RNA sequence: GCAAGACUGCUAGCCGAGUAGUGUUGGGUCGCGAAAGGCCUUGUGGUACUGCCUGAUAGGGUGCUUGCGAGUGCCCCGGGAGGUCUCGUA
RNA sequence: CCCCCCCUCCCGGGAGAGCCAUAGUGGUCUGCGGAACCGGU
RNA sequence: GCGCAAGACGGACCAGAGCGAAAGCAUUUGCCAAGAAUGUUUUCAUUAAUCAAGAACGAAAGUCGGAGGUUCGAAGACGAUCAGAUACCGUCGUAGUUCCGACCAUAAACGAUGCCGACCGGCGAUGCGGCGGCGUUAUUCCCAUGACCCGCCGGGCAGCUUCCGGGAAACCAAAGUCUUUGGGUUCCGGGGGGAGUAUGGUUGCAAAGCUGAAACUUAAAGGAAUUUGGCGAAGGGCACCACC
């Protein structure tokens, strides 16, 4: 309360707060690397795609537009790519 | 009334203590959460303590509305 | 809050701190610009071009793969639209509201919304006039809707 | 001076509510201010219950219940002794009256 | 419809529910869903079936209101309308009256609405007979055994 | 290729067999389910219940006993005995 | 002598998709290693 | 009891719940257009807040022209209460109550509190969108979705407590961060009557709407809260000078 440490907040506190209320503005979104057992070529998609995407190779519809994230088609593996 | 004799028989009962400890029981019923808490303070496993099954069912807080 | 509605909101983008292209993105600048040119030739606007590039091609945003923004690139090549996208959308919305109002004369709320939309159009056109992108004699007129589609 | 934190009703973000009619009176009053009373009552109380029960065509029968809702204006609600005045700090208590009968 | 002698013959004309039951079914902290369908049987017996449904509270639910979204209510009403119009046009009145003796239509609607919002009771609270065909004697004498 | 652990479903002989059929809201590699017959080692032990309906001894409905509140009791067949089952009171 | 009964108590047996130990058994997960890397079809 | 015709209307579900700038908004379905919030690693880059002139909407009553007039009901007719009622009450009952136009622009149009923006305590609920996680259910297995539960995030109507603070107090997380007085910008108050009157302008067929004094007169008029006063207010106690 009176004596906190706003310079070095714990990660739990920082992740609790809103994205624009943190000590530094950092989005909570991320990119994905989605692929399916059917086709054997891998694409890169955004978490909140908000747009229907067709796999390059006309395999099937991969993502689905929703309010938040994207409803990944069943039978697909994805990993969180980061630098 | 502030009594100093304090009900002689009940005062003796207060003086009476049992031969058993009533606390140093050989079996302790604790959830895994308490075991995880204890594992990270200074010490680890014990020889007079065992973990119980997770008592989480549906929820607490019976319906009132 | 909102300029016209009395509602307060907080929902928009939040760019990351690190201003560097990610290493997993193998795309160069030339091919990104080529894709931008192709999408522009297809008949889209910079509002959706960035969306398509950040969804399918995996690029975060243009301002890091290249230096010029999307509208800057379109102006550089020359196939950029003559009228701003937001002003075009506002004009189209005003035309739609007026077309709805021609038949139903008792919809007072539609009249109020049309007044608000025309106010927004005037306020944006004033900024365009003072920033030297539209001719000084350009005026928004109620009847002129067919030409400005 | 202002007596209640609210305005004697429950309208906080509406500005208008449907007007209803009193039952004892004919006064037209706002819905959220008009005291609403819901009563559960049987056809017979304690006199004709036996006469219906033992003297009946069918056996093992449950008596029907008459259902009705009441709307009372403030003057009509107080004149019929449905609600009564309370103390200054006792008016802030929103708990319903005890029910055990 | 006809009397032979010292013995009158009848026919189905409608069905209603007890007013006390209907009063007791409509309670607080629940949404009532209504739907009227004007569907004709195989023969020219046009009926206007009505429906009533309510939502209730789960055994572990804490929310006292337990309301429903407007779109969920619309979907439930569409389901009830389709269920009633499906079990009328395919059969005559003579045995759908027998079907009406139990709450088979009500049970079907209740089972069909488990996915949108769980309702407890489905009742055809009123059935009216709007139109009837040309008067016939053979059907009448077949109705009475 | 080394390699031991943690857990799970069904059968309480195995085979045919998760065959027919039932089935659900959107799907699926699916819930539900004894065999006809055969081949034989020829078919595991302790443990309490069971109001009515729907669709398990699960889940969801809904009771009977004294006005009322808590009990005991409420699947079936075979023996014996008895006849107002227990505590408080709008 | 009444009844038809209905209920309660002391025992035996039948049915179930209860639980627990043993067999017929089917899969999920975890540890180590591939003499060392960079590109072209 | 069975059928027919006409008009108004949308009970119970209905909540200190929702939407709309305000007035205001409820039977199912179909069509058209719009909006707040949540999500966003999309787009432009100061396009911003409040506002003299001006402009749209604006409850019921109010007027003008058509169609309908079921019910309620100004004026009016009648009967009783009453000393006196052309008041309370009861029966009829025109204009209006309904719709399509043409007008007025008025309320206790009240949160009696202007808008934008920053900050300073806590605690549970509710409605929306997003997010994480055991477990039941759409019968028993696999996933997505509804329903249930445990949290978190943002905006919105509100709730409870307190020596943050303030006020004359009633009370207020704003009616606070104000003599230790300066965030930005509009309207408006100067003791009580006369008086929102006369007048002049102005809009309206009219009713009336906006702007709006002076002469004379008074030392009071007013806001909050206690003890007795009285109630044709509620709720308790006692008495054979009260009763059974
Ligand atoms: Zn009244």
């Amino acid at each position: 309360p009176l004596a906190k440490d706003l310079l070095h907040p714990s990660p739990e506190e920082e992740k609790r707060k809103h994205k624009k209320k943190r000590l530094v503005q950092s989005p909570n979104s991320y990119f994905m690397d989605v692929k399916c057992p059917g086709c054997y070529k891998i694409t890169t998609v955004f978490s909140h795609a908000q747009t229907v995407v067709l796999c390059v190779g006309c395999s099937t519809v991969l993502c689905q537009p929703t309010g938040g994230k994207a409803r990944l088609t069943e039978g697909c593996s994805f990993r969180r790519k980061q630098h | 009334i502030s009594i100093k004799l304090q009900e002689e028989e009940r005062e003796r009962r207060d003086n009476y203590v049992p031969e058993v400890s009533a606390l140093d029981q050989e079996i302790i019923e604790v959830d895994p959460d308490t075991k995880e808490m204890l594992k990270l303070l200074d010490f680890g496993s014990l020889s007079n303590l065992q973990v119980t099954q997770p008592t989480v069912g549906m929820n607490f807080k019976t319906p009132r509305g | 809050g909102r300029m016209h509605a009395p509602g307060k909101g907080l929902s928009q983008s939040a760019l990351p701190y690190r201003r560097s292209v990610p290493t997993w993105l193998k795309l160069t600048s030339d091919d990104v610009k080529e894709q931008i040119y192709k999408l522009a030739k297809k008949g889209l606007t910079p509002s959706q071009i960035g969306v398509i590039l950040r969804d399918s091609h995996g690029v975060a945003q243009v301002r890091f793969v290249t230096g010029n923004k999307i509208l800057r690139i379109l102006k550089s090549k020359g196939l950029a639209p003559d009228l701003p996208e937001d002003l075009y959308h506002l004009i189209k919305k005003a035309v739609a509201v007026r077309k709805h109002l021609e038949r139903n004369r008792k919809d007072k709320d539609a009249k109020f919304r049309l007044i608000l939309i025309e106010s927004r159009i005037h306020r944006l056109a004033r900024y365009y006039k003072t920033k030297r992108v539209l001719p000084p004699n350009w005026k928004y007129e109620s009847s002129t809707a067919s030409a400005l589609v | 001076t202002k007596k209640r934190r609210n305005n004697g009703r429950a309208k906080k973000g509406r500005g208008h509510v449907q007007p209803i009619r009193c039952t004892n009176c004919a006064r037209c009053v706002p819905k959220d201010k008009a005291i609403k009373k819901f009563v559960i009552r049987n056809i017979v109380e304690a006199a004709a219950v036996r006469d219906i029960s033992e003297a009946s065509v069918f056996d093992a029968y449950v008596l029907p219940k008459l259902y009705v809702k009441l709307h009372y204006c403030v003057s009509c609600a107080i004149h019929s002794k449905v609600v009564r005045n309370r103390s200054r700090e006792a008016r802030k208590d929103r708990t319903p009256p005890p029910r055990f009968r | 419809e006809d009397v032979q002698g010292k013995n009158c013959l009848t026919n189905f004309h409608g069905m209603d529910l007890t007013r006390d039951k209907m009063c007791s079914m409509v309670k607080k902290w629940q949404t009532m869903i209504e739907a009227h369908v004007d569907v004709k049987t195989t023969d020219g017996y046009l009926l206007r079936l009505f429906c009533v449904g309510f939502t209730k509270k789960r055994n572990n639910q804490i929310r006292k209101t337990s309301y429903a979204q407007h779109q969920q209510v619309r979907q439930i009403r569409k389901k009830m309308m389709e269920i009633m119009t499906r079990e009328v046009q395919t059969n005559d009145l003579k045995e759908v009256v027998n079907k009406l003796i139990p709450d088979s239509i009500g049970k079907d609607i209740e089972k069909a609405c488990q996915s949108i919002y769980p309702l407890h009771d489905v009742f055809v609270r009123k059935v009216k007979m709007l139109k009837k065909p040309k008067f016939e004697l053979g059907k009448l004498m077949e109705l009475h055994g």
